């Protein structure tokens, strides 16, 4: 119609929100129950969540940029 | 829909269901119900009862026997177990009469006593015969003064 | 009965033109002045001479042993008390004869759904029998969980049942509960609140959704074919209306239990 | 109308499967509850019947107890009315033997005692006799003894 | 045609609330199961679980950001 | 269009109701379950529990926020 | 056009409804499982469970009386 | 606009069978697999459960009332 | 929109298709482990599967009532 | 615009492939697991596994069935 | 312009994508599980496995024969 | 309009991405727990695990297959 | 109308954005877990996962570019 | 606590866009980003000069930390593979000690504020300030001279190549010409995620580039937004989760940059 | 601008948040690792010299177990001395006891002599007288002392 | 922005940064290996050390032994050297100067003896006396001479 690229934007941001949030939270509750079982396992644990946190939330990244972009 | 009236008359249904419910099918059949449990209570209770009972009439036969044991106990004094004291009784006086006897054999010494007055006729023979007869070549030479001063002990 | 069925296009000899059922209001069976008899207080009049009649054969000798008729009638009763046991100690006597009677009605409103004619017979005021006069053909029998002024009653009656035994179980504590804790229960006081406010139209929209959906389930699987398609649906119904008495019977005394509590 | 075929042949079919089907399973477990509930009263009326026996039973135990005490109290009683005779007969003859047996040695003892006196008498007669041989063998006669023992 | 802004901001916040709610949810249940299995490690791994949130509300921020960018 | 107003509240209700939910019902199940699993840490267990509540039911609230004002 | 506020009915009623359902369905597995474990403790488990449980349809009666506000 | 309500009705009984339906799947699962582990306290509870399986289709019937309000 | 009669029914057979198959999966694969352990439950655990299927095979086909009466 | 007929056709057999798809994995997933902890109940499990997938497949099968209805 | 038919055959391979992926997904990781866990059983579950996929790729097919009836 | 074979193609990506990412995912990590299980069925399983892949991901190669089509 | 390819851009990103997200998820959880139960093989394991990674990823990645092929 | 929230002195709008060209009257003209590549290359050499004048055991003050920061990155990357932890330092290295700090450059006053240019203003009732720019004057857009290194696409390219290319040059160090061998293989089943894994390993740059890139931009960006949703008090806790998200991208970037290497050399 | 104002207190005052959070944290950390550090450097370092300087020490240690050496020879020297002066003092003093004791059986000896002596001249003696009578008895014997007087 | 001139400026810009820090990233590389070496090789010679000293120890009682055993074998040896010379002297001064005592005493026991071998000390006067007066007479009366009777006295 006339103001399709709010929509646009929000339709970006809010699937970039859905996806790596559950990324995210599967993510930081597999390596809590790792290091809870195995608490000398942590020094290489921690920085694999942390990649794999940084993995995960890229996507939603590229959602928030795309909706910046087509907003500005 | 949401017609009061429809809402009014099911309400006044269902509590008339309720309350005649409450008279037919909930009340009987289920007092009918906790009276059979209650009875089953009252058959598990009676099982340990009986037993229960009979460990009594054990108890009871043997009571009763050992009271007639203590009862037959009393009974052999019979208020006469003395008897055996008769017994020792008796005894007694059989002893004390044999004694009695006995001192009326030792009483023969009083006619005993007079036995030496016989000295007239067998003293004197006897002691004039013995010299005649004795030590003195059997011969009477010495007169011997008959009796003795003392006589036979006289 | 082998799985090669040639009757599976019955709909060519049998045809029941569109499905005439979506009434999802009451349709007034007799006419009168005073108050109108709708199409499920009739029913609900001869479920309940149903019901009683039950009640009189069973407990017309009330012998000891169970035999026939009379176990089947002690066995649910006694079913429905272990469950109620399980789940409140010492309410049930307080609340059986209202959770009994909800149960009983129900399930034999859901199980009367079944029985043929319910959408087929019907009063005049693939095209029917009225519709071939001038009069409007409105159908005899409607399931009386399908009427809400039915399940609606239901709803508050056990409404009222689990505020008046939370009430007296918990003195006037219950009523304003605990709402001066200010550092937990104050935003929850209201959350629960509204839940019990809305509690009891879910109690009475689960038995409407549920038999509406039996019957035009029904209704419409008749209108694909009308021979052997509608058969699993029509198990699976009277499976379900079982189903929906227990399950209000088993909710209605669980809110009583964690009222009281 | 036409549903009506429709819907009666559905319900009939239905209610078929359901009695080839559902119909065992609850008759089987209405038996199963009527037999535990029959079994149940049954037991219970057993247990009661077995109390009353117990209980009657138990009375005429009690009765025969009674009746065995009586018994014996009286046997009891008997015997002990029979040994105290046979006692006091046996402490009668042990006196009769006594007195009789005392009797017997008194005499004889008597007799004995009369022995005795004689014997005294006989002693009395020696010692008299040698105290008057000493009387006249003073003046005479120790001669013409030791010459006669001189002869031998 | 013209009401779309408030659809826009509608997504935008919705989506945004859809996915790190279940990130948050599963990180504070995956924390609490390995607190109940290891308590004297709590002091560690609760840091990291409060972590994965900062995470996870960001996405949600996120979108906050765009409803009101395009809000206003 | 006259509408695309109420729809925006619909969807932002809506979609808030759709997160948070299935957070709060994942947090309070992994809670309940350490509880099960370790009763005497219950108390902290609990407090954290209701943080990760808070901490999701603000996205919600949050949704609600929207309707309050699209609303109006 | 003009049958918008039944598709906003239908929406936030259906939306309000797809997140609690499976949120509330979790969090009585979850209650479930840990009474399985646990029976002694079942009743602080319950109590809490229902609590848990108290919040998440709120949001799904949140959705609830929005359709009755677009409904009247 | 002919036909929104039909589009309507159709996605208020698509999402309330969307939710309670995983809803359900997970109650009977986390309530089968604990009677698996232990069988005694199914008794004890199953009513639990079916308590579950009453909290989500009141959400999945309030769609239909929904439904009907548009149906009809 | 003359053609919107056929996308409700679409959306009514599709969306309401969603939950149950998740739930039958789910409430399958629950009874099936447990029936690896403990086999003698088998047919206990049948009953409520059962039960939870006739559950969500409802809401399933309560959605495919909709679509019959919309393409109807 | 009678091209949105088959934009319905794309919905009927796409949703409902969706629902039913994933639920069958998890069946069979449990099944496989079965195995791995005793195959001695295995013969009965693989039944089961079926009669669930009888029944999501049915919704699929109704996800098709009404989709050549809709294009034929 | 009818370009709906674009859209259509782009819907039904997206979600017949959507479904059967994670459908094996699920599959191929509870047949590796079992099969790691109890090794000499491994072949009668990995036919069961092709087994599932023999079904739930049926679905995607399903999908796909539909985009040739669509995008021709 | 013009931007329906755009809405088409993004439509077909998206959802083809969607399906397969969860499926390679859930493939992955059960792979990977197998072996950490035990090491030694591991390349036993490692292909199985890529022909997992092999299938889900060429549902995604489908989706981009109908992307090039529509886009040429 | 507006231009459609602003939303067909918003979409294939956010899309790519839902699917990946949650599969590198699962894969990280996983692959932690994997490290935290037995680190031995771990290498080994960081291996696979990776794998795991560059296929699931490059699915988003997919849209990412479709989205660069939209908007620009 | 909540009684200072004054936003009448506050940014009118919002100023986003991609990397902006500075004025560079000379030829070849230098952007907004390269004159922060080097104030930022001249700080890490001040620093890496200043911890080198004096070395000498028992380390303490800036030589410690940095000694501290080498040897933990050391460690980490000895994790990923041993082999190459002493051999590809140098790369992974500067990347992280660089992006680090252009990161952290993004949060200085002045990003965003000075401009070359190649409450009564405030617009009341609104949450929104709208006191106009400095430069308003001529039309000018108030171009931001200090803008984010790592914001750029083409500085982010840049060392997402200089990656892929390092990746690739010292897998084909050693390896024979097994780079084929790897993808399609042709062996059964294994063509097919070869080739998948050939696509995966073109697309390695991109995917890097375009996470850092996006990452510091939305950092900025919403640094800039809530500024001017409210100027003061709200976007301490956000600050601070974007100063540590800068921070441990540049970690993850190095990381990543490893792990590649290693995944292509094994 | 008008940001600037607002950026400067944004930073001054996550700069304080910061400082008063993390500040004690890191510089503990930095500071144990520094201490870490600095004993296993300088308690290495001492030990080293210490230990490097242990060979020499190592003939000092000769050199003290020589002077105990000395020490013990020289006691042991003593030792033998006293005992040796001991022993011979005991036979000397037994040897003056013995030649003693043979004077003490000189004595005793020229007693026994003398005593023989005087016994060999007594009968000597009485011999003598015999004989001096036996010889010469012819004088006046046999007659006048035979009676004497009985 | 797309541009491939600053891109390339970027490129070399990196590179020059790279190098760079290679040769700063270099220093520390062996100053840190240098300083694990130092630790690792003094910790080796620590032990080492402590060995030796242990080795000065073990020699240290090895001499205290071997000494002691050598004193004590010395002063047994000097003990029964001076024993054997002091039975040597106690036995022969024992022997000898016993000899001499009771030559010595007989031969002054035959100077006691000589001296009565005379007339005078052969005890003429007591002889007389008996003879004259212990006889139970006066003087040579009886069984008395002179003549014959001095010359046995004289015997």
């Amino acid at each position: 119609m006339e103001g399709l690229n709010l929509v646009a934007t929000a339709l970006a941001v809010g699937l970039g929100a859905i996806g790596p949030g559950v990324g995210i939270g599967i993510i930081v509750s597999g390596a809590v129950q790792a290091i809870g079982r195995n608490p000398e396992i942590e020094n290489r644990v921690v920085t694999y969540m942390f990649i794999g946190i940084a993995f995960t939330e890229a996507l939603a990244i590229f959602g928030l940029v795309i909706a910046f972009l087509i907003g500005f | 829909g949401i017609n009061p009236t429809l809402f009014i008359a099911q309400l006044i249904n269902f509590l008339l269901l309720i309350f005649i419910l409450r008279a037919l099918l909930y009340r009987p059949v289920m007092n009918l119900l906790n009276e059979r449990t209650r009875r089953i209570e009252e058959s598990v209770r009676d099982a340990e009862k009986v037993r229960e009972q009979l460990a009594n009439a054990r108890r009871d036969y043997e009571a009763e026997i050992a009271r007639a044991r203590q009862e037959a106990a009393k009974i052999v004094a019979q208020a006469q177990e003395r008897a055996k004291q008769q017994e020792a009784e008796i005894i007694a006086q059989a002893r004390r009469e044999a004694e009695r006897l006995k001192e009326e054999a030792r009483a023969q010494a009083e006619q005993e006593r007079i036995r030496m007055l016989s000295e007239a006729k067998s003293q004197i023979a006897d002691l004039v015969t013995l010299t005649a007869s004795r030590v003195l070549g059997a011969e009477l030479q010495a007169r011997g003064h008959d009796a003795l001063i003392a006589e036979s002990l006289a | 009965v082998g799985a090669l069925i040639i009757s599976i296009a019955s709909r060519f000899f049998l045809y029941t033109g569109p499905p005439h059922v979506e009434v999802a209001a009451e349709v007034i069976f007799d006419g009168i002045p005073g108050f109108p008899i709708t199409n499920s207080f009739v029913v609900a009049i001869i479920i309940d001479i149903f019901v009683i009649a039950l009640a009189v054969a069973a407990t017309r000798n009330l012998q000891m042993v169970p035999r026939g008729l009379q176990n089947v009638m002690e066995f649910i009763l006694e079913s429905l008390y272990n469950l109620f046991r399980n789940i409140n100690a010492k309410y049930v006597a307080t609340a059986f004869p209202l959770v009994a009677t909800i149960f009983l009605f129900v399930l034999f409103g859901n199980w009367f759904g079944l029985l043929p004619g319910v959408g087929s017979i019907g009063v005049c005021h693939i095209h029917d029998t009225c519709a071939a006069q001038g009069k409007k053909l409105v159908p005899l029998f409607r399931a009386p969980a399908a009427d809400l002024n039915f399940t609606f009653a239901i709803a508050v009656i056990s409404f009222v049942f689990i505020e008046y035994w939370g009430f007296r179980a918990l003195g006037p504590g219950y009523l304003k509960k605990f709402f001066n804790t200010n550092g937990i229960m104050s935003f929850v006081g209201i959350i629960e609140f509204i839940s019990e406010l809305v509690k009891p139209f879910a109690l009475a929209f689960r038995l409407f959704g549920n038999i509406f959906a039996g019957e035009v389930l029904l209704v419409v699987m008749a209108f694909l074919v009308p021979l052997l398609l509608p058969l699993p649906f029509y198990g699976f119904e009277v499976f379900v209306g079982f189903i929906q008495a227990l399950i209000f019977a088993l909710l209605t005394y669980a809110f009583l239990n964690i009222a009281v509590t």
